[PDB]
C-alpha cells in the first residue's frame, strides 16, 4: 500500500525525508605511581630491578583500562534480560522454586 | 561538608576529621577546608586541602602560624589519615540523553560505591511540562525503581522528561545521576491545553521595572506541538506592560495592583495572572 | 522541503532528530581583541643612578 | 552481593557479605554487537590508548 509507484506523468510524488541523531562520550584522567631511593636501586641485587618495575607498572595500567571498558560496555547495555523468573536485581536469587 | 584537619608533629601524620570530630592524641588544629569543593569541585581532593593548610603553619611548632621557608611544605614526609564520614564515588554515571521511539523498552545503569553499606536507591521523574518536579517512581509497581538498574517497558510519549537515581548510604551521605529521555512520537497529539509557569506572576515596581519577569508557557499532554504563541489581551496598561517572544512572556511593572494576560496559539488560551507590588 | 530553519533560536533543522542539533552553530575568529600597554609618563623623566 | 538475601537455604549459589548481611551475587553474560562502540583516548596513535 505504500510502495512509490510512479506515472508517466511524474509529478509531485512520492516525497520522503531524512533523520539525524547525535551521541556522545567524555575522557576520564587516571594514574599512579611508585616512589624509591637509591640505595634500593644501586644496592640491590637486581640490576634490573627498575625494568621489571615498569614493566609491572605498564601492564597494570592496561589492565585497569580493560576494567574500566567492562564495566562500561556492561553499564551501557541496550537492554537487560533476567534469568528465571526475577524481575530486578534486588530479586535475582538462588534459592526457592524459581531461581535465577 | 566541612572537614577539619589536626597534625601530629612527631609523627608528622595530618588526620582529617568531620567538623564535629575530634582527635586527644597530640594533634593541634591547623584548620578547616570544604571537601567537595564550592568552586572547582572535581578538580582537587583532600590532599589539596591538607597541603594549603599545613603551608600556612610553623614546622617548629604547628599550632602557630609561619612564612616559606619556615612553614610544613615537603608532604612525602607527612602522611594523611581520612577518618571523616567517606563520600559515594560514582564509578558509571548515567547517560546524559537516552533516544527511544514509542513502543521500545528503556533501560538506564547507574554504578555507585564507596561510603558505607548498605546502598539503597530511588529513581525519580520530572515531566517535561514546564513548571514541573521530581517524584518517586513506584518501586511496587515498578521493582526496578529501588536498585541500580531502572527498566521502563514500552515508552510513550508521557515517559519523556528527566530521570534521576539518588543512592544513600547507611551515614546518610547521597550521590545522584539524571537523564533526559528523548522520546520520538511518529502522530503528535494535537494541544489541549496551554500551561503558564510561574502563573501568577508577582513583579514588584521596585524591583522589576527594568528587566521584568518571564513566563514559560508549554503543552498538554508533554510533545503536543504548541505553535505560535500570541498576546490575545493585553495587560492593564496601567498595571503592566507585556511582550512574548516564541514561548517566553516578559511582563514588566508600571504601578501596582492585579492585572491579566491573555495569551493564544489561535485554538487554546491560557490567562497568566500578574500582581505587582509596590 | 529541508529548512535549516534556526537551530539557536529553539527551531531545529529539518535533518536533525528529537535527539539531535547542529554542531557547528557559529564560526569561532581565533584573531581576539585585546588592548594595548598604558601610556607611561613618568618613568621616561627618570634618570638612572646605578646601584 | 546485588543479588536477593540468601538464607540456609542456599543450594550452593555464589554469595558475598553486604554489611554483615549474605546477599547472591550477579553474573553478568554480555553480548556486543559489532560497531556498537570506540574508546576515547587523548593524542593517541589510533591503535591503543597514549
Amino acid at each position: 500500500s505504500k510502495l512509490p509507484l510512479l506515472t508517466e506523468n511524474g509529478g509531485r510524488v512520492n516525497r520522503v525525508g531524512f533523520t539525524r541523531i547525535a551521541r556522545e562520550g567524555s575522557i576520564h584522567k587516571f594514574g599512579f605511581f611508585y616512589e624509591f631511593t637509591q640505595e634500593s636501586i644501586d644496592f640491590d641485587s637486581d640490576d634490573g630491578l627498575m625494568e621489571h618495575l615498569s614493566r609491572e607498572l605498564m601492564n597494570g595500567a592496561t589492565q585497569i583500562t580493560e576494567a574500566v571498558l567492562q564495566k562500561d560496555l556492561l553499564a551501557a547495555a541496550g537492554t537487560v534480560l533476567y534469568a528465571g523468573a526475577a524481575t530486578s536485581d534486588a530479586t535475582i536469587t538462588g534459592e526457592g522454586s524459581t531461581p535465577s | 561538608p566541612v572537614l577539619k584537619v589536626m597534625f601530629h608533629k612527631d609523627t608528622n601524620v595530618a588526620t582529617v576529621l568531620d567538623a564535629s570530630g575530634s582527635l586527644s592524641d597530640g594533634s593541634v588544629e591547623v584548620g578547616t577546608f570544604h571537601h567537595p569543593d564550592e568552586t572547582y569541585p572535581d578538580s582537587v581532593t583532600i590532599y589539596h586541602g591538607v597541603r594549603d593548610l599545613l603551608y600556612k603553619r610553623s614546622a617548629k611548632d604547628p599550632s602557630q602560624t609561619a612564612s616559606y621557608p619556615n612553614n610544613i611544605i615537603n608532604m612525602q614526609v607527612i602522611s594523611i589519615d581520612m577518618k571523616a564520614t567517606p563520600r559515594l564515588i560514582l564509578g558509571t554515571a548515567l547517560p546524559r540523553v537516552i533516544s527511544t521511539i514509542e513502543g521500545k523498552d528503556v533501560t538506564w545503569h547507574v554504578d555507585v560505591a564507596g561510603g558505607k553499606a548498605p546502598l539503597t536507591y530511588k529513581w525519580q521523574f520530572k515531566a517535561n511540562t514546564v513548571g514541573a518536579a521530581f517524584a518517586d517512581i513506584d518501586s511496587g509497581e515498578n521493582p526496578t525503581a529501588k536498585t541500580a538498574t531502572l527498566i521502563n517497558h514500552a515508552v510513550t510519549a508521557e515517559s519523556a522528561g528527566t530521570y534521576k537515581v539518588i543512592v544513600t548510604d547507611a551515614n546518610g551521605t547521597t550521590i545522584e545521576s539524571s537523564s533526559l529521555l528523548v522520546v520520538g512520537v511518529q502522530e503528535p497529539p494535537e494541544v489541549a491545553s496551554i500551561v503558564a509557569y510561574p502563573s501568577p506572576l508577582a513583579l514588584s515596581v521596585a524591583d522589576d521595572i527594568t528587566d521584568g519577569k518571564t513566563v514559560k508557557f508549554s503543552s498538554l499532554p508533554a510533545g503536543s506541538l504548541i505553535g505560535t504563541l500570541s498576546i490575545k489581551t493585553q495587560p492593564d496598561s496601567g498595571k503592566a506592560t507585556a511582550e512574548i517572544s516564541g514561548n517566553v512572556l516578559t511582563v514588566k511593572p508600571v504601578a501596582a495592583g492585579d492585572t491579566t494576560v491573555v495569551v493564544t496559539n489561535g485554538t487554546k488560551e491560557v490567562t497568566v495572572t500578574v500582581n505587582v507590588t509596590e | 522541503m529541508l529548512n535549516y530553519n534556526a537551530p539557536t533560536d529553539g527551531q531545529k533543522s529539518s535533518i536533525d532528530g528529537a535527539n539531535s542539533d547542529q554542531m557547528q552553530t557559529f564560526f569561532w575568529l581565533k584573531k581576539a581583541i585585546i588592548t594595548a600597554r598604558k601610556e607611561q609618563y613618568f618613568m621616561p623623566l627618570a634618570s638612572v643612578t646605578n646601584m | 552481593g546485588a543479588g536477593a538475601q540468601a538464607t540456609g537455604a542456599n543450594p550452593g549459589y555464589r554469595t558475598s557479605m553486604v554489611s554483615g548481611q549474605e546477599h547472591y551475587d550477579v553474573y553478568p553474560m554480555l553480548v556486543v554487537g559489532d560497531d556498537s562502540f570506540t574508546s576515547i583516548g587523548f593524542q593517541t596513535d589510533g591503535k591503543s590508548l597514549k
